[PDB]
Protein backbone atom coordinates (compact mmCIF):
# COMPACT_ATOMS: atom_id res chain seq x y z
CA UNK A 1 0.00 0.00 0.00
CA UNK A 2 1.08 3.65 -0.69
CA UNK A 3 0.27 4.37 3.03
CA UNK A 4 0.65 1.07 5.02
CA UNK A 5 -0.72 2.79 8.22
CA UNK A 6 -3.16 5.39 6.78
CA UNK A 7 -3.70 8.24 9.32
CA UNK A 8 -7.11 9.32 7.86
CA UNK A 9 -9.73 8.35 5.21
CA UNK A 10 -7.93 10.46 2.51
CA UNK A 11 -4.81 8.18 2.81
CA UNK A 12 -7.17 5.12 2.75
CA UNK A 13 -8.71 6.49 -0.51
CA UNK A 14 -5.23 7.23 -2.03
CA UNK A 15 -4.42 3.52 -1.22
CA UNK A 16 -7.23 2.64 -3.74
CA UNK A 17 -10.13 2.08 -1.24
CA UNK A 18 -13.09 3.88 -2.98
CA UNK A 19 -16.08 2.22 -1.13
CA UNK A 20 -17.74 3.94 1.91
CA UNK A 21 -17.58 1.86 5.11
CA UNK A 22 -15.42 0.96 8.13
CA UNK A 23 -11.60 1.27 7.79
CA UNK A 24 -8.80 1.07 10.37
CA UNK A 25 -6.72 4.29 10.49
CA UNK A 26 -3.58 4.80 12.64
CA UNK A 27 -3.08 8.11 14.53
CA UNK A 28 0.17 9.73 13.18
CA UNK A 29 0.68 6.48 11.15
CA UNK A 30 1.49 4.61 14.45
CA UNK A 31 0.68 0.82 14.21
CA UNK A 32 -0.01 0.89 18.03
CA UNK A 33 -2.76 3.61 17.65
CA UNK A 34 -5.43 1.83 15.51
CA UNK A 35 -8.93 3.47 15.31
CA UNK A 36 -11.81 1.89 13.26
CA UNK A 37 -13.66 4.83 11.60
CA UNK A 38 -16.41 5.20 8.98
CA UNK A 39 -15.02 6.67 5.70
CA UNK A 40 -17.43 8.54 3.39
CA UNK A 41 -15.66 7.93 0.04
CA UNK A 42 -18.49 9.30 -2.23
CA UNK A 43 -19.49 12.81 -0.92
CA UNK A 44 -17.68 15.83 -2.42
CA UNK A 45 -14.49 13.98 -3.55
CA UNK A 46 -14.45 11.35 -0.75
CA UNK A 47 -11.68 10.67 1.81
CA UNK A 48 -13.92 11.90 4.73
CA UNK A 49 -13.74 10.58 8.33
CA UNK A 50 -17.39 10.74 9.53
CA UNK A 51 -17.44 11.85 13.21
CA UNK A 52 -21.23 12.39 13.72
CA UNK A 53 -24.21 10.63 12.13
CA UNK A 54 -27.90 11.31 12.87
CA UNK A 55 -30.48 9.41 10.75
CA UNK A 56 -33.26 7.75 12.86
CA UNK A 57 -33.12 8.63 16.63
CA UNK A 58 -32.14 5.06 17.71
CA UNK A 59 -28.97 6.27 19.58
CA UNK A 60 -28.87 8.45 22.76
CA UNK A 61 -26.98 11.77 22.24
CA UNK A 62 -28.03 13.19 25.66
CA UNK A 63 -24.78 11.84 27.16
CA UNK A 64 -22.22 13.05 29.75
CA UNK A 65 -18.69 14.56 29.40
CA UNK A 66 -16.95 11.14 29.60
CA UNK A 67 -19.16 9.74 26.75
CA UNK A 68 -18.42 12.79 24.52
CA UNK A 69 -14.66 12.54 25.30
CA UNK A 70 -14.52 8.76 24.51
CA UNK A 71 -17.11 8.46 21.70
CA UNK A 72 -20.22 6.23 21.63
CA UNK A 73 -22.40 4.29 19.18
CA UNK A 74 -22.09 1.85 16.26
CA UNK A 75 -19.99 3.73 13.63
CA UNK A 76 -22.12 1.99 10.89
CA UNK A 77 -25.26 3.69 12.37
CA UNK A 78 -25.77 6.78 14.64
CA UNK A 79 -22.61 7.65 16.58
CA UNK A 80 -20.21 10.29 17.93
CA UNK A 81 -16.47 9.62 17.23
CA UNK A 82 -15.22 11.22 20.50
CA UNK A 83 -13.47 14.54 21.29
CA UNK A 84 -10.09 12.92 22.19
CA UNK A 85 -10.10 11.27 18.70
CA UNK A 86 -11.07 14.61 17.04
CA UNK A 87 -8.23 16.41 18.93
CA UNK A 88 -5.64 13.77 17.83
CA UNK A 89 -6.88 13.63 14.17
CA UNK A 90 -7.07 17.46 13.72
CA UNK A 91 -3.53 17.76 15.28
CA UNK A 92 -2.11 15.59 12.36
CA UNK A 93 -2.35 18.48 9.83
CA UNK A 94 -4.74 21.09 8.37
CA UNK A 95 -8.28 19.61 8.22
CA UNK A 96 -11.50 20.91 6.63
CA UNK A 97 -15.02 20.18 7.97
CA UNK A 98 -18.01 19.14 5.82
CA UNK A 99 -21.61 18.98 7.13
CA UNK A 100 -24.21 17.08 5.04
CA UNK A 101 -27.91 17.70 5.92
CA UNK A 102 -31.00 15.97 4.46
CA UNK A 103 -34.67 16.51 5.43
CA UNK A 104 -37.82 15.32 3.58
CA UNK A 105 -36.03 15.06 0.18
CA UNK A 106 -34.22 18.45 0.58
CA UNK A 107 -30.39 18.56 0.92
CA UNK A 108 -27.89 21.23 2.01
CA UNK A 109 -24.23 21.28 3.06
CA UNK A 110 -21.61 23.48 4.72
CA UNK A 111 -17.82 23.38 4.31
CA UNK A 112 -15.34 25.06 6.69
CA UNK A 113 -11.78 25.28 5.31
CA UNK A 114 -10.20 25.17 8.83
CA UNK A 115 -11.45 22.78 11.57
CA UNK A 116 -9.58 21.79 14.74
CA UNK A 117 -10.42 20.56 18.27
CA UNK A 118 -8.17 21.39 21.26
CA UNK A 119 -7.09 18.89 23.95
CA UNK A 120 -8.99 18.11 27.21
CA UNK A 121 -7.10 20.95 29.07
CA UNK A 122 -8.79 23.44 26.62
CA UNK A 123 -12.16 21.59 27.15
CA UNK A 124 -11.78 20.57 23.45
CA UNK A 125 -11.82 24.22 22.21
CA UNK A 126 -13.36 24.50 18.70
CA UNK A 127 -11.68 26.25 15.77
CA UNK A 128 -14.02 26.48 12.75
CA UNK A 129 -13.35 29.05 10.00
CA UNK A 130 -13.86 29.69 6.28
CA UNK A 131 -17.54 28.91 5.47
CA UNK A 132 -18.94 28.04 2.04
CA UNK A 133 -21.98 26.10 0.81
CA UNK A 134 -25.80 26.15 1.01
CA UNK A 135 -26.81 25.30 4.65
CA UNK A 136 -25.80 28.78 5.95
CA UNK A 137 -22.91 29.75 8.25
CA UNK A 138 -24.28 28.47 11.61
CA UNK A 139 -20.89 27.24 12.99
CA UNK A 140 -19.32 30.79 12.99
CA UNK A 141 -21.27 31.52 16.25
CA UNK A 142 -19.53 28.49 17.89
CA UNK A 143 -15.93 29.32 16.81
CA UNK A 144 -13.66 29.58 19.90
CA UNK A 145 -16.08 27.81 22.32
CA UNK A 146 -15.19 24.98 24.71
CA UNK A 147 -17.37 21.83 24.71
CA UNK A 148 -20.17 21.44 27.30
CA UNK A 149 -22.43 18.55 28.42
CA UNK A 150 -25.35 18.56 30.92
CA UNK A 151 -22.88 17.49 33.70
CA UNK A 152 -20.06 19.99 32.80
CA UNK A 153 -21.26 23.61 32.24
CA UNK A 154 -18.93 26.65 31.63
CA UNK A 155 -18.24 29.68 33.92
CA UNK A 156 -19.56 31.96 31.06
CA UNK A 157 -22.95 30.23 30.33
CA UNK A 158 -26.18 32.17 31.32
CA UNK A 159 -28.15 28.86 31.39
CA UNK A 160 -26.96 25.21 31.23
CA UNK A 161 -27.22 24.97 27.40
CA UNK A 162 -26.78 21.15 27.25
CA UNK A 163 -29.51 20.66 29.93
CA UNK A 164 -31.94 23.22 28.35
CA UNK A 165 -31.44 22.14 24.69
CA UNK A 166 -31.23 18.36 25.22
CA UNK A 167 -27.75 17.76 23.75
CA UNK A 168 -24.00 18.46 23.89
CA UNK A 169 -21.98 20.96 21.82
CA UNK A 170 -19.45 23.79 21.75
CA UNK A 171 -22.30 25.94 23.17
CA UNK A 172 -22.18 29.73 23.69
CA UNK A 173 -25.60 31.19 24.71
CA UNK A 174 -26.63 28.78 23.37
CA UNK A 175 -26.49 27.64 19.71
CA UNK A 176 -27.05 28.07 15.99
CA UNK A 177 -25.98 24.38 15.53
CA UNK A 178 -27.39 21.57 17.74
CA UNK A 179 -26.63 18.44 15.65
CA UNK A 180 -26.26 16.32 18.86
CA UNK A 181 -29.73 17.53 20.03
CA UNK A 182 -32.80 15.37 20.65
CA UNK A 183 -34.06 13.41 17.60
CA UNK A 184 -37.46 14.47 16.20
CA UNK A 185 -37.67 17.34 18.77
CA UNK A 186 -39.27 20.39 16.99
CA UNK A 187 -39.51 22.25 20.40
CA UNK A 188 -37.57 25.56 20.08
CA UNK A 189 -33.77 24.92 20.09
CA UNK A 190 -34.09 21.30 21.46
CA UNK A 191 -33.73 19.29 18.20
CA UNK A 192 -31.19 18.39 15.49
CA UNK A 193 -30.88 22.07 14.51
CA UNK A 194 -28.96 24.01 11.85
CA UNK A 195 -30.37 27.52 12.38
CA UNK A 196 -29.46 29.09 8.99
CA UNK A 197 -31.08 26.17 7.06
CA UNK A 198 -34.28 25.23 9.02
CA UNK A 199 -34.30 27.47 12.15
CA UNK A 200 -34.80 26.49 15.83
CA UNK A 201 -38.26 24.80 15.50
CA UNK A 202 -37.32 22.09 12.93
CA UNK A 203 -35.36 18.93 13.90
CA UNK A 204 -33.42 17.67 10.80
CA UNK A 205 -33.88 13.98 9.79
CA UNK A 206 -30.28 13.34 8.60
CA UNK A 207 -26.96 14.98 9.54
CA UNK A 208 -23.31 13.97 9.12
CA UNK A 209 -20.20 15.90 10.19
CA UNK A 210 -16.92 14.72 8.61
CA UNK A 211 -13.28 15.86 8.19
CA UNK A 212 -10.30 15.39 5.86
CA UNK A 213 -7.10 17.28 4.98
CA UNK A 214 -7.97 20.61 3.20
CA UNK A 215 -5.12 20.01 0.64
CA UNK A 216 -7.18 17.01 -0.74
CA UNK A 217 -9.19 19.66 -2.76
CA UNK A 218 -6.12 20.23 -5.03
CA UNK B 1 -36.09 52.37 21.55
CA UNK B 2 -33.25 53.99 23.62
CA UNK B 3 -31.41 50.58 23.48
CA UNK B 4 -32.09 50.27 19.66
CA UNK B 5 -30.65 53.82 19.13
CA UNK B 6 -27.52 52.88 21.20
CA UNK B 7 -27.11 49.73 18.97
CA UNK B 8 -27.53 51.89 15.78
CA UNK B 9 -25.02 54.55 17.04
CA UNK B 10 -22.64 51.67 18.07
CA UNK B 11 -22.96 50.18 14.50
CA UNK B 12 -22.12 53.57 12.80
CA UNK B 13 -19.17 54.07 15.26
CA UNK B 14 -17.82 50.49 14.62
CA UNK B 15 -18.23 51.01 10.79
CA UNK B 16 -16.29 54.35 11.13
CA UNK B 17 -20.78 58.47 8.52
CA UNK B 18 -23.03 60.60 10.85
CA UNK B 19 -26.00 58.77 12.54
CA UNK B 20 -29.36 60.53 11.76
CA UNK B 21 -32.10 58.03 12.84
CA UNK B 22 -33.25 54.35 12.99
CA UNK B 23 -35.62 53.51 10.04
CA UNK B 24 -36.30 49.81 11.00
CA UNK B 25 -35.22 47.31 13.74
CA UNK B 26 -35.93 43.54 14.12
CA UNK B 27 -34.33 40.89 16.44
CA UNK B 28 -33.93 37.28 15.11
CA UNK B 29 -32.15 34.01 16.04
CA UNK B 30 -32.25 33.84 19.89
CA UNK B 31 -32.70 30.46 21.59
CA UNK B 32 -35.89 30.38 23.75
CA UNK B 33 -34.44 31.58 27.11
CA UNK B 34 -34.14 34.90 29.00
CA UNK B 35 -30.88 36.80 28.12
CA UNK B 36 -30.18 34.58 25.03
CA UNK B 37 -27.71 36.01 22.46
CA UNK B 38 -29.60 37.79 19.63
CA UNK B 39 -28.89 39.51 16.28
CA UNK B 40 -30.44 42.97 15.61
CA UNK B 41 -31.22 43.77 11.92
CA UNK B 42 -31.09 47.62 11.79
CA UNK B 43 -32.05 49.93 8.87
CA UNK B 44 -30.57 53.41 9.74
CA UNK B 45 -30.13 54.28 4.09
CA UNK B 46 -27.88 51.50 5.55
CA UNK B 47 -28.54 47.92 6.86
CA UNK B 48 -26.50 46.84 9.97
CA UNK B 49 -26.31 43.48 11.85
CA UNK B 50 -25.41 43.95 15.58
CA UNK B 51 -24.89 41.11 18.13
CA UNK B 52 -26.22 41.55 21.68
CA UNK B 53 -24.37 38.82 23.65
CA UNK B 54 -24.49 37.81 27.34
CA UNK B 55 -21.79 36.03 29.43
CA UNK B 56 -21.33 35.30 33.17
CA UNK B 57 -18.09 36.73 34.70
CA UNK B 58 -17.42 35.78 38.40
CA UNK B 59 -21.19 34.96 38.80
CA UNK B 60 -22.12 38.47 37.40
CA UNK B 61 -24.21 38.58 34.16
CA UNK B 62 -22.46 40.79 31.53
CA UNK B 63 -23.86 42.23 28.26
CA UNK B 64 -21.79 43.32 25.20
CA UNK B 65 -22.30 44.30 21.51
CA UNK B 66 -20.45 43.26 18.27
CA UNK B 67 -20.92 44.68 14.72
CA UNK B 68 -21.55 41.79 12.23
Amino acid sequence: LLYPFPKDCSQAMLNGDTTSGLYTIYLNGDKAQALEVFCDMTSDGGGWIVFLRRKNGRENFYQNWKAYAAGFGDRREEFWLGLDNLNKITAQGQYELRVDLRDHGETAFAVYDKFSVGDAKTRYKLKVEGYSGTAGDSMAYHNGRSFSTFDKDTDSAITNCALSYKGAFWYRNCHRVNLMGRYGDNNHSEGVNWFHWKGHEHSIQFAEMKLRPSNFRN
Amino acid sequence: SLEIEELARFAVDEHNLEFVRVVKAKEQGANMHAYADTMYYLTLLYEAKVWVKWEMSRRLMTNFKELQ
